[PDB]
């Protein structure tokens, strides 16, 4: 089925550019039509741009025209858009679409791209959370993952390497000041921990971290 | 530049009710709106276009008409599969405009949350930080109120939580209660509390430790 990949994102410095990349697949790019979605942390979707295959039609909303540039290559099967004067309005998911919208499947990790518009990368700190109390379900035991501390988002988090899926909840990120914190909470067997060993799987790309966490017996 | 107006920004319906989304136009559009679904993953997914026209492999339980200004989707029988925002889309203007959407909640039975409490680690403790962390799990409706107690008394700085989306799975929510203190705090209290109240309980689900002894 068609699969389309969007892959700018980052922080950028209020002021500063970024350039996103949409790699189209599936279907004869060519012969279609694009568009560049937008959708703010607490707001609805907004179209931001359109272009037609032959780049000779280009539509860009109200709010970033005159400071994005929507282009695509259509040998290499891309589209891309050019954005400048980056405004905190402008800080959030990117995603890029056939002209009608079909529904396609996105990239292994997910589906769009963050950009924030702001100050400074930090490192997230990893911490294990093992029971001791740690309060279980019932014969099955609950553990947890604290990622603290970090900016900018996102932080990709998985148990024993996603092998571990069912089950997990990764609570969302709250920033508090200018960093972010987010846990996830896993629930295994009374079986299974400690004798198969869970791992905490971080990375926060942002930084270069990546950081495995396995959770042992206390609290 | 039309702008859209889009009702109800939000709601629950039970599986199997019959939910109508609508969109008005501040100007003519001469049926150039499309319904799309933004499912859980991102993922966007037209419905319908020239505002009743089916795309292909849409589920005929979907359907667009217009009354007048109004032009209206109609869901006739929620499936759990129809877990998803809804946008209405205007493709007449130049510059496309999307509907305000619709948060889709899936309605139903009452579900009481699963309390775990997790003390600091000693990694964070040897940082000089201390949290306390308390995941209130599995729970229907999104209602639920937590309160932190440090010995006998009620914490109320410090606490920073977090709920979960609808799970498009089992239609429940789940929340995380931090209570991030000083390790010269910690190590000076005995007992944590994270007590919870939720509409399935009269009595809060409490859960605790004393620190103390390693």
């Amino acid at each position: 089925d068609v699969k389309l990949v969007e892959s700018g994102g980052g922080l950028v410095q209020p002021g500063g550019s970024r350039k996103l990349s949409c790699a189209a697949s599936g279907f004869t790019f060519s012969s279609f039509g694009m568009h560049w979605v937008r959708q703010a942390p607490e707001k609805g979707l907004e179209w931001v741009a359109y272009i037609s295959s032959g780049s000779s039609t280009i539509y860009y909303a109200d709010t970033v025209k005159g400071r994005f540039t929507i282009s695509r290559d259509n040998p290499k099967n891309t589209l891309f858009l050019q954005m400048t004067s980056l405004r905190s309005e402008d800080t959030a998911m990117y995603y890029c679409a056939r002209g009608d919208y079909y529904g396609s499947r996105g990239a292994y990790w997910g589906q769009g791209t963050l950009v924030t518009v702001s100050a400074k990368t930090t490192a997230p700190s990893v911490y294990p959370l093992a029971p001791v109390c740690g309060d279980t379900t019932g014969s099955s035991v609950t553990l947890g993952c604290l990622v603290k501390g970090y900016f900018p988002e996102p932080v990709t988090l998985t148990w024993n390497s996603g092998s571990l899926s069912s089950g997990v909840h990764t609570f969302p990120a709250v920033l508090q000041s200018d960093l972010y914190t987010l846990s996830s909470s896993v629930t295994v067997t009374s079986s299974t921990w400690p004798s198969q060993s869970i791992t905490c799987n971080v990375a926060h790309p942002a930084s270069s971290t990546k950081v495995d966490k396995k959770i042992e017996p206390r609290g | 530049q039309i702008q859209m107006t889009q009702s109800p920004s939000s709601l629950s319906a039970s599986l199997g009710e019959r939910v109508s989304l609508t969109c008005r136009a501040s100007q003519e559009i001469s049926g150039y709106l499309s319904w799309l679904q933004q499912k859980p993953d991102g993922t966007i997914k037209r419905l319908i276009y020239a505002a009743s026209t089916l795309d292909s492999g849409v589920p005929k339980r979907f359907s667009g008409s217009r009354s007048g200004s109004d032009y209206s989707l109609t869901i006739s029988s929620l499936e759990s599969e129809d877990f998803a925002d809804y946008y209405c889309l205007q493709y007449a203007s130049s510059p496309y405009t999307f509907g305000g959407g619709t948060k889709l909640e899936i309605l139903r039975g009452g579900a009481a949350p699963t309390v775990s409490i997790f003390p600091p680690s000693s990694e964070q403790l040897t940082s000089g930080g201390a949290s306390v962390v308390c995941f209130l799990n599995n729970f229907y409706p999104k209602d639920i109120n937590v309160k932190w107690k440090i010995d006998g008394s009620e914490r109320q700085n410090g606490v920073l939580n977090s709920w979960t989306d609808q799970d498009s799975k089992d239609s429940t929510y789940s929340m995380s209660s931090t209570l991030t203190l000083t390790k010269d705090e910690y190590e000076r209290h005995n007992s944590y509390t994270c007590e919870a109240t939720h509409k399935t309980s009269t009595s809060p689900i409490v859960k605790s430790f004393n620190r103390n002894e390693c």
